[PDB]
């Protein structure tokens, strides 16, 4: 059956391309619900789907079309293909440039729905390997954006997007502490400042995700470690290493020991 | 409908009896004084149906015989 | 016979035919064997030479040509200076070789003999079995009695060069234990008697301890001690005495089974000393206290403590009955048939603070023996009031304190006795030395579980001088929780409450550690508390807000 | 009955809504064991329908706490001065047991027959 499905997905993209036909549209809403109703928690499925790269070509391609379900939907369906693959699945979804297709697709997403479904799927592809924080780093306004998330004020009060938001930043800020231009232009925004806020949100995830960019940012340049120090980072920094979650403990650990040995001089 | 109503009151009553304990717990642990700055760092959502509590991340919650000495 | 009284023409005879060697090696045995005569064959030059000569590749396969090694260097080896001239001819080094290579044929032999009744199917008393085999038998039981005898010469010999600590570390190269251990299975009284003298002498060392550790010795010897041989048992039992420091070497003898062996050697013999130190050092673990008392000690040893009579029992029982005394299981044993009151009167009779040592070890348990104490509190409370120096008061106060039963009342004990005063002046930080003082804080504790003397206790002014000494010992966890856990004895008695609550500082010093770095420390402060609380609603509120400024500090320092 | 169940789930909503508040503020601020400490000594009186507490000096196991075997771990309390003594003097007087060193059997003169 879902072999079946993604074959018939595969063979209407590619027989029909990009369409606004609603008949085509409702098509592929059916089979993307299917596939990521299919793929849920089943390895082999995913592996399985994960094998036919035309499938997959047909639906990154998706990802321009003009309706914002079928980029939800494309997003959910990539992100259950990205959770927890396989060496050959993330290698074969790396292959076929869902990064770079999925990030430029949030920054004309307008629904909140379809935002969430692609954040979410890029910070499930984002602890991959390397080359999908390249990816992501590489876009044109794609940082300005990562960061505009942390403030995203949501229309239902939920707290799902800023997290997907805060572990994508986490997950490549690793490539953002090499290179002074992502971090001046993560300074441009004032990025620092609602990271430190972050620390003492309701939410336990965005405090871990808080707690991995500061050890990421802080570390290997005078420049944010002094800016970090101004704002009085040191003492919520120190607060919380104690803490029972493990990323919590060593992001806040880390975080200070990198501004501890710049103290001023 | 009668049998409805009696649950439903069975529920209340459930209900009231488990927060008055839980009231006696925070009675004999938490001061009012605190009990009442807590309940200003504390927030209601009423879309997910769950409490909010700012900085959540912040809360509390040799006699041994040895003689190998002997030998050089 | 041939007695002679000259020398010459039977050292030549012992290169130039096989089969006169072993007459001319007796002729040699039967020259040496006076002691005389040693001087003239030690000046006889080329004649210990030709022996060597002879004897460096014709050990192999006659056997009583291995007498010819020994028998007469070895009354050269009771003499120092000739172990120079026995380094010289090396007869340790070529007697290496001689006993290992026995050993390894006497294996061998024993395989054979044992693969030789392979042919019980058919026997028709020919070279299938029997008439051969008769043979082979006659000639194993010769050469084995040979063989026997000159190895327990030959490690004769080397025992008289084991005097030296360089002479014996060039002998432990050579990995002597083991063969040594090997030829302990052998049966003859003289060679293994021999062999545990050998691996005595090398058992004060942990490098000849560490080549023994390997192989097992303590099986070997366990249905050995029970040989008929005096001076066997005693070397044996000293050997056992150097292996008993090793803790795994230990636990193979209780492994195996020598306890019952050891305590019927301390059963009565001239080996009192001796067995009784071996089973005392295997007592001082946890674990072997507990096998003592299966029928394996006997209550004997109180039999022996009771009969000594001395102003000062000996040592040595003493401290085995001490050790004995640690566990429950030795404990009840030795409280069966009354002999706790003996144990009183020899304690009373003279100051000997070991015997009440002993009893105060009886009586930290909570069983039986506990429940007989309740009769000796008068007889104790008389000495206890500083009668006979420090070394003896420690040990009767201790064993009064550990005698809680809540039933008994004490205050008639306190008020005809035990020296309240003397208490109160004891808690001073400059009266005695700090185990004394720690004592009678036990004994405040454990005077408070009868309410009578609650009032008592309030009016001593007690109450100042424990908080004084708390102020004073609050860097050591024993002696802040034993004062603290003297609080919670004398917290809800409803006379002391008052006083704690109300006119000391003593709640304040509970909320200070309540959570302390010890587990028992803060449990105690914790339970006392608690106490606390019901009666007394402010130190209540202080009980919150302090633990509440320490459980979420962070969270408070956060906000401020 | 519709605008009384109405009013009856206004009333479960605002229960469940104070019990929260109280099950987060002790799942954030109160510590697994004091939890434990008053849910054994608390009991509910179904006269006066409300929750009280056992008085502990009025518990009916008024059998009394067991002293502290050692804080220093030993088999008996021990002052630091004792445990002092016991590492530098042979004195037997500061020991529970192990109070004898005997010494390693010395090595005698080798004769004995033969």
């Amino acid at each position: 059956g879902l072999q079946a499905i993604a074959e018939l997905l595969q063979v209407d993209c590619e027989m029909y391309g990009l369409t606004n036909d609603h008949y085509s549209v409702t098509l592929r809403r059916y089979a993307g619900m299917a596939l990521t109703n299919l793929t849920f928690g089943d390895v082999a499925n995913k592996a399985t789907l994960c094998s036919m790269k035309g499938c997959m070509r047909a639906l990154v391609a998706q990802l321009k079309s003009e309706s914002e379900d079928l980029q939800q939907v494309i997003a959910s369906v990539l992100r259950n293909l990205s959770w927890r693959a396989d060496v050959n699945s993330k290698k074969t979804l790396r292959e076929v440039g869902s990064v770079k297709a999925l990030m430029e697709c949030a920054l004309e997403v307008k629904k909140e729905s379809t935002l969430k479904s692609v954040l979410s799927a890029l910070w499930n592809l984002s602890a991959h390997c390397t080359e999908n924080k390249a990816d992501i780093c590489a876009v044109d306004g794609a940082l300005a954006f990562l960061v505009g998330t942390l403030t995203y004020r949501s229309q239902t009060n939920t707290l799902a997007i800023i997290e997907s938001g805060g572990g994508i930043l986490r997950n490549v800020s690793s490539l953002i502490a090499t290179n002074e231009d992502h971090r001046q232009i993560l300074r441009e925004n004032n990025c620092l400042q609602t990271l430190l806020q972050h620390l003492k949100s309701h939410s336990l995830t965005i405090v871990s995700n808080a707690c991995g960019t500061l050890w990421n940012l802080s570390a290997r340049n005078p420049k944010d470690q002094e800016a970090l120090w101004d704002m009085g980072a040191v003492s919520m920094l120190k607060n919380l290493i104690h803490s029972k979650h493990k990323m919590i403990a060593m992001g806040s650990a880390a975080a200070l020991r990198n501004l501890m040995a710049n103290r001023p001089a | 409908h009668q049998r409805e109503i009696e649950g439903l009151l069975e529920n209340i009553r459930q209900l009231s009896r488990e927060l008055r304990l839980q009231m006696l717990i925070i009675d004999n642990f938490i001061p009012q004084d605190y009990q009442e700055m807590i309940e200003n760092y504390v927030h209601w959502n009423e879309d997910i149906g769950e409490w909010q509590l700012k900085c959540v991340a912040y809360t509390g919650n040799p006699f041994e015989v040895d003689l190998s000495h002997v030998y050089l | 016979v041939a007695n002679i009284n000259d020398m010459d023409e039977y050292i030549e005879l012992l290169y130039e035919d096989i089969p006169d060697k072993v007459r001319g090696s007796a002729l040699i045995l039967q020259l040496a064997r006076n002691p005389d005569n040693l001087e003239e064959l030690l000046l006889n030059e080329t004649a210990l030479g030709a022996l060597a000569r002879v004897l460096r590749e014709d050990w192999k396969q006659s056997v009583e040509l291995a007498t010819n090694i020994i028998y007469i260097f070895f009354c050269f080896s009771s003499f120092s200076h000739f172990h120079g001239l026995i380094t010289h001819y090396k007869i340790g080094a070529l007697c290496m070789n001689i006993i290992d290579h026995e050993l390894k044929r006497h294996e061998l032999w024993q395989e054979e003999l044992s693969k030789k009744k392979k042919a019980v199917d058919e026997d028709l008393e020919n070279q299938t079995l029997r008439k051969d085999y008769d043979k082979t038998f006659k000639k194993y039981q010769g050469l084995v009695v040979k063989q026997e005898q000159l190895l327990r010469v030959a490690l004769y010999l080397l025992l008289n060069l084991a005097e030296d600590t360089r002479t014996e570390l060039k002998m432990r190269n050579k990995n002597i234990v083991h063969m040594l251990v090997k030829a302990l299975d052998r049966d003859n009284f003289e060679l293994l008697i021999l062999v545990v003298s050998f691996l005595k002498k090398l058992s004060i060392f942990m490098e000849n301890k560490n080549d023994m550790v390997e192989m097992d010795i303590v099986e070997k010897l366990v249905k050995m001690i029970p040989c008929e041989h005096e001076d066997l048992l005693n070397i044996t039992l000293r050997l056992l005495l150097n292996l008993s420091f090793d803790t795994g070497l230990r636990n193979k003898m209780v492994q195996v089974g020598l306890l019952p062996k050891l305590t019927a050697l301390l059963g009565n013999e001239n080996y009192k000393q001796i067995a009784m130190c071996v089973l005392y050092h295997i007592s001082m673990d946890d674990r072997f206290k507990s096998m003592f008392a299966y029928t394996d000690c006997i209550p004997q040893l109180m039999k022996m403590l009771f009969e000594c009579s001395d102003e000062r029992i000996d040592l040595e029982l003493i401290s085995f009955c001490i050790n004995l005394a640690a566990n429950k299981r030795n404990v009840q044993l030795i409280c069966e048939g009354n002999g706790l009151k003996m144990l009183m009167k020899r304690a009373l009779k003279l100051k000997d603070p070991l015997l009440m040592k002993m009893i105060r070890n009886i009586s930290q348990h909570d069983g039986p023996t506990k429940n007989l104490f309740i009769d000796y509190v008068g007889d104790l409370a008389a000495q206890i009031s500083s009668d006979e120096e420090e070394e003896f008061v420690i040990e009767c106060l201790g064993t009064l304190a550990n005698l809680t039963i809540p039933d008994l009342d004490w205050e008639l004990v306190l008020k005809e006795y035990k020296l309240v005063p003397f208490l109160k002046d004891k808690l001073k930080p400059g009266a005695a030395e700090d185990d004394l003082v720690l004592e009678v804080v036990i004994m405040i504790g454990t005077v408070s579980m009868d309410d009578s003397c609650a009032a008592l206790l309030a009016k001593s002014g007690i109450i100042p001088a424990l908080i004084e000494l708390l102020n004073a010992q609050q860097e050591d966890d024993e002696f802040v929780c034993q004062i603290i856990y003297v609080f919670y004895q004398m917290v809800f008695h409803q006379a002391t409450r008052d006083v704690i609550i109300k006119e000391t500082q003593a709640p304040a010093y509970l909320i200070d550690l309540m959570h302390d770095k010890n587990n028992e420390i803060r449990k105690v402060c914790d339970n006392t508390l608690d106490i606390i609380a019901e009666y007394d609603e402010e130190w209540a509120k202080k009980i919150q807000s302090e633990k509440f400024r320490w459980h979420n500090s962070q969270w408070l320092e956060m906000v401020e | 009955h519709i605008k009384e169940r109405q009013e009856l789930e206004q009333t479960q909503n605002e229960l469940t809504r104070e019990l929260k508040l109280k099950h987060l503020i002790i799942e954030n601020f109160i510590p697994l064991e004091e939890k434990n400490k008053i849910m054994n000594r608390s009991f509910f009186d179904d006269e006066e329908d409300h929750w009280k507490l056992h008085p502990i000096t009025r518990l009916e196991n008024q059998q009394m706490m067991k002293r502290p075997v050692s804080a220093v771990g030993y088999k008996r309390p021990l002052s630091q001065h004792a445990r002092m003594s016991m590492m530098i003097r042979p004195e037997p007087r500061y020991r529970a047991e192990n109070i004898m060193l005997l010494e390693l059997d010395m090595p005698s003169r080798t004769t004995r027959d033969y």
